């Protein structure tokens, strides 16, 4: 949250679905990272 | 350097030299003495110009009191009809059969929709339309993205086609009679003729995005005029998917502003600035729109969110009061994403009584609440409309128009007033034109006041098109001068009728597309902006047409004589010309209308020749086989009867004008007399001319080619040599040189193009011209316009015998007023002849119009095409520049000095002549340049409109305003 919140004020119209801006958002986030799943393209959201 | 009087003997020398030669050879005074010496051919009547506007007045309130009168039935049906509609929602058991625009009409296609039936129509080609049409019914535009089958929709097919029978008896009752549209409030528009659409859907690959109720006829008709104020929000939480959103809903809620509409635009965060440079609310026209959509998009978002400075900074907008203003509907929009304040203090005062309507846009995906936004919504007798996407916006940014209609429709027959649209270029490629409205509401169970529900919205609005080529025709100047013209006006400035007036659009900025991010094949909108050149844009402004303009504005009559000066047909000339204005006031309408004459005008020449043998004998002289012993013969296609058509191959106007005059005595009893019979008695007179006197001189050793452009068309070309380098427009009211040898009381010299394609130079030749003046009762006459091609290189063998050709130590020209080249002593100046001369020596040039012997004035051009800027055509802006003689002083003698060097020229005026007589040292004995002055159409983005707004133009406002009725329902959101 402290790196990533509100920092996905992207203007494209494509959905980043797997953000950083609640708590609950987070911790799934967090969640999906660990499972391994899909886990680099959370990466490159915030590498942008 | 030779002295003051060796410059003026010698030029006196060769101006007696050229004007010997055109006044012997051209034939001024024989004409002058042939239309003198029958005086019985023709009569002199007078143009009364308080009558003939008067006249042409009442054509157009009869006119537009007409296509009135079809408008109130057609709506008194729908009304009627619709409140006999009983909603089914079984339709694939009883099919709704009708045509469908943008479809393919190939039989052999047979898609066959649910709930719907297909019409092949049949299609006869036709004129009024120029497209094939039917006359059976209506064809039905369905929008894109709107589906068709839907019951929404479905249920309008069903109601609406009770109209194709009123449709039917408006027409037959008038054939001249355009377009007749519903535009429902579904998005579904019928109207007739049937015809297909231009854009099919998928057929090509150019795609329709048209909506009626997007259109300005729809708008205007839909509702009141109104003064809104778009809120931008600015914090930082936009800043995303939802900040792009924003941008494009503004300029999307724009396009939906007509120019009696005022409207601003600020934006906030903790502070509310205002977008651009404007701070009050400006008219909405095409520019200030251009403007505001040009600031929207830069917008950066940053900030916190404060909604009462936002709606403190609002109110103050909407309290002006010293500006111009709309003064109708009053309202704000606010763009932003969610709300954690109400703003309960701000609404309590500034709008304790609720004047004012707030509107609530929440856009794009986001999670902030939006309780707060419906509230001030609900509270204030708005809406709320979500957008989340692109596709979104189309719709919502034109759906506030249901709630500003509502007032109108509890007005009741009140409501219930024509009015006409600016001109606009029509969908289906009519041309220009104007469009009536009167909107229909939905009135179900009045005889009882049953519902009322939904009863508060306008079923659609109907609209009826006047062509401005129809409004042309009641507006005849065949009798009148090509100097004289009649201007219509509404009381917005913007002139209905003008001769400047064109199809093209009229453009704002200078045009910069990027090819870089143009992908080739997705099909952007063209345009849809209405055509709205203004009286002081489509002439030269004065200060005293400032007082006609404005006291025409306020529907009064008179009349006005001064001088001021004509831009010419082409745009390189200035020429004083004494006109006369006068106006009236169009009763019906608010439409006021003019007419120019030019002194000398006030009477015209009426054929007064009916006898067998001399009707005859005149109409052979036009023979294209007969251009042996006549001349190379033109005509101008004037529409002479019904039947032979303007064709602008002039070969092929001149057989079938004159097969019908053989193949039919003149009477022609659906054809006007006076026109074909001036044309008859003028070609025996440009016949007697070139007969009895072009004839015996047959060749002149300078003269070239000599040609008559007379009044009645008939413009005579003397060798069939000659006749095909004529490049003029046959029309004899289009011509350029016309017009300027009319103004003049002295010989004309026209300087040759420079560049270009064709043979226009050492060819044809440079030309004079001079209009023929007559006097018949002491009545002042000016019939024709004769003339002569001049040789190039005999005029310059004459002019050498102190300037040698090709001579070092000073060179000389001869310069028509307006500055362009017409003879170079030094040969590497006469190669580019008929250029203008600031851009062969600018330095002198610059220090001429100092000295105070030239005289200049630019303009704005606000139709034309140029290349786009990298930041096939667009429109654009072009300023113009005109050079004119401004000092009557002969001679002006003087000294340049370009730093380090002097050049001494001396300038001498030819008398009886437009031309001039410069003799100055030599360019190379001093190098230099200043910059090259250059007259040309140079595109350019003015006049700057921040500066125009704060003391704007006179205009008067719709007298009638609905808004604010007590009993609405103010409940929906
Ligand atoms: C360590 C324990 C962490 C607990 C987090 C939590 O309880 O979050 C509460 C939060 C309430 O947020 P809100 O509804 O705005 O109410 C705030 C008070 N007005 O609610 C949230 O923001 C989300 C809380 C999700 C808690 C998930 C617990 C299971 C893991
Ligand atoms: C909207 O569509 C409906 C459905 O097509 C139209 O209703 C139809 O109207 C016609 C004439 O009004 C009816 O024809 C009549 O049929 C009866 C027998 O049912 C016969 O006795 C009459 O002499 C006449 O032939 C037709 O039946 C009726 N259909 C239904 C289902 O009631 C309606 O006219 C359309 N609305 C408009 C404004 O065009
Ligand atoms: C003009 O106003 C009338 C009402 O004043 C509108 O008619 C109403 O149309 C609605 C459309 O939603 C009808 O409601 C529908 O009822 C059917 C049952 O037949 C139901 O299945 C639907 O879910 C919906 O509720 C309603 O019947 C009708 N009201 C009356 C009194 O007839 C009419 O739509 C307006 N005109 C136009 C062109 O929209
Ligand atoms: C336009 O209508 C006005 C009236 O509104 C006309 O003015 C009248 O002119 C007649 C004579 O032409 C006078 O007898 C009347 O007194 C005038 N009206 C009034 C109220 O004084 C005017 O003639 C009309 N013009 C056109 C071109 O139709
Ligand atoms: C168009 O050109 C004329 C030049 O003949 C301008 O008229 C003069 O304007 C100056 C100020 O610019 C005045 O001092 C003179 O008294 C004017 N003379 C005449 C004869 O009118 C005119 O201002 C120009 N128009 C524009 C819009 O620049
Ligand atoms: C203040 C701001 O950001 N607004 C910009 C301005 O700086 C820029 O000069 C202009 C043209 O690029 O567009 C807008
Ligand atoms: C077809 C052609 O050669 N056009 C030329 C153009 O390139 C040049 O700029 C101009 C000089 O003003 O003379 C002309
Ligand atoms: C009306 C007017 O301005 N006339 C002037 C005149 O006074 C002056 O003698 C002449 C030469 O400069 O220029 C011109
Ligand atoms: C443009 C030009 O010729 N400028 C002259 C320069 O050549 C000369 O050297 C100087 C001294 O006489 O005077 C100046
Ligand atoms: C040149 O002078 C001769 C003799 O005066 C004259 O005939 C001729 O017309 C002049 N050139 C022209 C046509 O300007
Ligand atoms: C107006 O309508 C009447 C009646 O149909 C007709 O005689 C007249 O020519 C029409 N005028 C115009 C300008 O269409
Ligand atoms: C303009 O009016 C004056 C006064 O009536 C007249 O002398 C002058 O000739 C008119 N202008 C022109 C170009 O004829
Ligand atoms: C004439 O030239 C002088 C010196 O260049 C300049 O000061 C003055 O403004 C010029 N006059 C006009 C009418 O511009
Ligand atoms: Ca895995
Ligand atoms: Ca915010």
């Amino acid at each position: 949250m402290q790196l990533f919140g509100g920092r996905y004020d992207f203007e494209d119209t494509e959905v980043r679905r797997s953000n950083f801006d609640n708590f609950p958002q987070a911790l799934i986030s967090v969640f999906q990272v660990l499972t391994g799943e899909d886990w680099n393209s959370v990466m490159y959201n915030g590498i942008m | 350097f030779p002295s003051a009087v060796t410059i003026k003997s010698w030029v006196d020398k060769m101006q007696e030299d050229l004007v010997t030669l055109a006044k012997t050879a051209s034939g001024v005074h024989q004409l002058v003495d042939i239309y003198e010496k029958y005086q019985d051919l023709y009569t002199v009547e007078p143009n009364n110009a308080r009558q003939l506007v008067e006249i042409a007045a009442r054509d157009i309130e009869k006119l537009l009191s007409n296509r009135s009168k079809a408008l109130v039935r057609l709506a008194l049906e729908a009304e009627k009809v619709q409140a006999a509609h009983q909603w089914r929602e079984d339709f694939a058991s009883n099919e709704v059969v009708y045509y469908n625009a943008k479809d393919d009409l190939d039989p052999e296609k047979n898609d066959s929709e649910p709930g719907s039936q297909r019409i092949k129509p049949v299609f006869i080609d036709d004129a009024n339309f120029r497209r094939q049409v039917s006359y059976q019914h209506a064809a039905v535009h369905i929008p894109t993205d709107i589906y068709e089958g839907s019951t929404i929709v479905l249920n309008e097919l069903n109601w609406t086609s009770a109209l194709d029978d009123v449709f039917k008896k408006n027409r037959e009752e008038d054939p001249s009679l355009l377009w007749q549209v519903f535009g429902s409030a579904t998005g579904l528009a019928r109207y007739y003729p049937a015809s297909p659409w231009v854009d099919n859907s998928r057929t090509p690959n150019k795609i329709d995005l048209y909506d009626v109720r997007r259109r300005p006829w729809y708008i205007q008709g839909a509702a009141s005029p109104k003064d809104m104020l778009i809120l931008v929000d600015v914090s930082g939480s936009v800043s995303g998917l939802t900040l792009k959103l924003i941008r494009t809903s503004v300029s999307e809620m724009l396009e939906t502003l007509s120019d009696d509409d005022f409207v601003n635009v600020a934006s906030f965060n903790s502070n509310a600035q205002d977008v651009s440079c404007f701070q009050h609310l400006v008219q909405a026209n095409v520019r200030n729109k251009k403007v505001l959509k040009d600031a929207v998009n830069n917008i950066t978002a940053k900030g916190i969110t404060d909604y009462k400075k936002g709606f403190s900074f609002a109110f103050e907008q909407l309290l002006n009061y010293n500006v111009s203003r709309a003064n109708c509907n009053k309202i704000i929009m606010l763009f932003t994403d969610g709300g954690e304040e109400r703003a309960q203090e701000i609404f309590a005062k500034y709008n304790k009584d609720k004047k004012v309507r707030v509107f609530t846009f929440s856009v794009g995906q986001h999670n902030y609440d939006r309780g707060p936004i419906q509230w001030m919504a609900c509270e204030n007798k708005g809406y709320y409309y979500e957008i989340p996407s692109i596709g979104a916006i189309r719709i919502n940014t034109q759906e506030y128009l249901d709630v500003l209609g509502r007032p109108m429709v509890l007005a009741g027959d009140k409501a219930k007033q024509v009015q006409w649209t600016n001109v606009y270029l029509d969908a289906l490629e009519l041309g220009l034109v104007i469009t009536g409205t009167l909107p229909v509401f939905n009135i179900t169970g009045q005889f009882e006041n049953k519902t009322n529900l939904k009863n508060q919205l306008i079923l659609g609005v109907m609209g009826v098109d006047v062509s401005l080529e129809d409004i042309k025709r009641l507006t005849p100047r065949f009798t009148l001068c090509p100097n004289g013209y009649y201007f219509a006006i509404d009381p917005n400035g913007y002139v209905l009728l003008h001769p400047n007036l064109q199809p093209k659009p009229i453009g704002v900025g200078i045009p910069t597309i990027n090819l870089r991010k143009r992908r080739p094949n997705v099909q952007n909108p063209k345009s849809q902006e209405p055509v709205t050149l203004d009286f002081l844009d489509a002439e030269l402004e004065n200060d005293i047409k400032v007082e006609i303009r404005n006291k025409m504005i306020d529907g009064e009559s008179g009349e006005k004589t001064f001088r001021t000066l004509v831009k010419s047909q082409d745009e390189r000339y200035i020429d004083k010309g004494n006109r006369t204005y006068t106006w009236t006031p169009v009763n019906g309408t608010d439409y006021s209308l003019a007419l120019v004459l030019p002194t000398y005008s006030f009477y015209y020449i009426k054929a007064k020749i009916e006898e067998t043998i001399t009707q005859a004998r005149y109409s052979e002289t036009l023979k294209p086989d007969n251009f042996e012993e006549s001349g190379y013969t033109f005509l101008a296609p004037r529409d002479y009867c019904s039947d032979l058509k303007p064709s602008d191959n002039n070969t092929e106007f001149l057989l079938n004008f004159n097969e019908f005059i053989d193949r039919k005595t003149p009477n022609n009893p659906s054809c006007n007399t006076d026109l074909i019979n001036r044309v008859l008695l003028d070609a025996g007179f440009t016949n007697e001319l070139v007969q009895n006197y072009w004839s015996k001189q047959k060749n002149i050793k300078g003269v070239k080619a000599r040609f008559v452009v007379t009044d009645g068309g008939i413009t005579r070309v003397y060798p069939k040599e000659a006749g095909e380098n004529w490049q003029e427009n046959p029309e004899t009211y289009e011509d350029s040189f016309y017009k300027r040898s009319l103004d003049n009381d002295n010989y004309v010299f026209t300087a040759p193009y420079f560049n270009k394609s064709g043979p226009g130079a050492y060819e044809s030749g440079i030309m004079v011209s001079k209009a023929v003046e007559i006097y018949i009762q002491g009545k002042l006459l000016k019939p024709a316009v004769v003339g002569i091609k001049i040789d190039v290189n005999s005029w310059i063998e004459n002019f050498t015998k102190d300037c040698k050709r090709n001579s070092d130590v000073m060179d000389c020209v001869i310069l028509d007023d307006g500055g362009f080249l017409l003879m170079a002593n030094h040969d590497d100046y006469t190669n580019q002849i008929g250029r203008f001369f600031g851009e062969i020596d600018p330095s002198l040039m610059r220090h001429l119009v100092n000295i105070s012997v030239y005289a200049f004035n630019k303009s704005y051009d606000y139709q034309s095409v140029c290349e786009p800027g990298a930041a096939s055509k667009q429109s654009c802006i072009t300023e113009q520049t005109q050079y004119f003689f401004d000092n009557d002083s002969k001679s002006f003698s003087g000294v340049l000095d370009c730093g380090n060097c002097s050049r001494i020229f001396h300038v001498e005026k030819l008398m009886n002549t437009n031309l001039i007589f410069i003799m100055v040292e030599s360019k190379g004995t001093c190098p230099c340049d200043t910059r090259l002055l250059i007259q040309a159409e140079q595109t350019s983005d003015g006049p700057d409109p921040c500066d125009m707004v704060k003391q704007p133009r006179y205009r008067k406002g719709p007298d009638v305003c609905f808004d604010n009725n007590v009993l609405e329902d103010y409940t929906d959101c």
